[PDB]
């Protein structure tokens, strides 16, 4: 969840996946105007990763984002495609430093192996300055975790106190109905002094 | 009235001057950047900051000054270093001298060259015209990272859709004004964001923070309007129950 929060962003991981963009617009126009949410198009692009996983886990990594989530078939259509998440070699175990660097330096067919990977907790991107000295320069910026993609309670504090106002309703309801008890109570009393007077 | 109390507390910490520039990127940020150009000894490239000084918000674009501030802010916190080394020796002052936040770190030397490949061509002033630029070198770097040389500042909703239609030369990402409050991205031809404008100046601005405080006052003023309007019809809707 927090790899797929890193490399998908939160705005598109709140966004709602739609098929296209005519239906996207005739869609938001009475949403939007009501709440503003974002709408992520269902793209075409490659659902599937570039390079097989063998070559990716040669570096020291174990699968692809695209394989580490599972969902709606559009929505994760939409991931694949735009996100493109299978094209992410993603992994819990750091790559060594010398893979690292091998991946740094441009491969032989001409570029970068991949420009989004994860290693541990960490991501690595590597890119390319369009001018200059244009070096080929990586960037790796710790993974942090999160309960997205998981109906899980954590709000658990929530929970805790409508359970509390259960109970405490409960207990009101259960004290209303021994004072109604009470007034049925007063009542027969008062009928039955009502009746012998009358007799 | 919560709401209203916390834009007055922003109000009132723009307004002491404690928002300082040097602070706005983050409380501890001048410790990280004394700490990085005291240990730039792996940076072949010095970790130069802060760069809001060298890459100021400039007059005229006040509509997405907060924006600008905001897109430039979030890609500003990415300093400038040469090897992985330096990269481990940000993390080592980060540790140090614990900075409150954490600097990206981009692993490319300092160098100044022409964007003019892929310049933006449009009625629109790129952001490098919204922009006030001083050191050359941190300004090609904003450059080619955050490819502001291929966005022009669409100053409307439709407006930005249309124009991203046509796809002039360099025509990426819009920036238009809805309110000061939030303002539109838009990217794709019609990818619209409502996206709420920083509160937090960490952009450097030439305007003093006099105009932020006026404008908090302003928000003050219309959330004290949304809680009389509430409390009005709150008011009317108990009146008829009682």
């Amino acid at each position: 969840a927090a790899y797929l929060a890193q490399c998908v962003d939160y705005n598109t991981s709140k966004a709602l996946t739609v098929v296209d963009s005519d239906s996207y617009k005739l869609f938001a126009n009475p949403i939007l105007d009501k709440f503003k949410v974002n709408l992520r198009e269902l793209s075409s692009a490659d659902t599937t990763p570039p390079v097989p996983a063998e070559t990716v886990r040669d570096l020291g990594f174990e699968g692809y984002l695209s394989d580490f989530i599972t969902g709606d078939k559009r929505v994760m259509k939409m991931l694949c495609q735009t996100s493109k998440i299978h094209t992410i070699p993603v992994s819990r175990r750091e790559l060594t430093p010398a893979q690292i660097k091998k991946l740094i330096t441009p491969r032989p067919n001409g570029k970068i192996l991949f420009k989004r990977i994860i290693h541990g907790n960490r991501l690595v991107d590597i890119k390319q300055s369009a001018y200059g000295s244009k070096q080929v320069f990586p960037t790796d910026v710790s993974i942090k975790q999160t309960n997205f993609y998981q109906g899980s309670i954590m709000s658990n504090e929530q929970k805790i106190r409508i359970e509390n106002e259960i109970i405490n309703l409960k207990n009101e309801y259960n004290d209303r109905k021994s004072t109604l008890d009470a007034l049925s109570n007063q009542k027969s009393g008062y009928r039955h002094e009502l009746s012998e007077l009358a007799s | 009235s919560r709401s209203i109390q916390n834009k007055k507390v922003e109000l009132q910490n723009i307004a002491k001057g404690n928002d300082t520039f040097l602070m706005n990127f983050d409380r501890n940020m001048d410790r990280l950047l004394r700490t990085i150009e005291q240990r730039k000894n792996e940076f072949e490239t010095p970790a130069i900051g802060p760069l809001g000084s060298l890459v100021t918000i400039r007059k005229g674009f006040e509509k997405w000054t907060r924006s600008i501030q905001r897109a430039i802010s979030s890609s500003l916190n990415a300093f400038v270093v040469s090897n992985p080394k330096d990269n481990r020796l940000f993390r080592d002052i980060m540790r140090s001298c614990g900075i409150r936040s954490n600097i990206p770190i981009v692993t490319y030397c300092l160098s100044q060259f022409d964007y003019s490949k892929g310049r933006a061509h449009g009625n629109y002033p790129t952001i490098v015209d919204a922009l006030e630029f001083s050191k050359p070198e941190i300004e090609c770097l904003f450059v080619d990272l955050s490819r502001i040389e291929r966005i022009v500042l669409i100053e409307d909703k439709n407006e930005a859709r249309n124009f991203l239609q046509r796809n002039p030369v360099n025509v990426n990402m819009a920036l238009s004004l809805r309110d000061r409050r939030s303002g539109f991205q838009l990217s794709g031809g019609y990818r619209l964001d409502t996206v709420t404008y920083q509160d937090k100046i960490r952009l450097k601005v030439n305007s003093s923070s006099d105009n932020g405080t006026q404008y908090l006052k302003d928000l003050i003023e219309q959330e004290t309007k949304e809680l009389q309007n509430i409390r009005d019809r709150y008011e009317e809707k108990l009146s008829e129950v009682r």
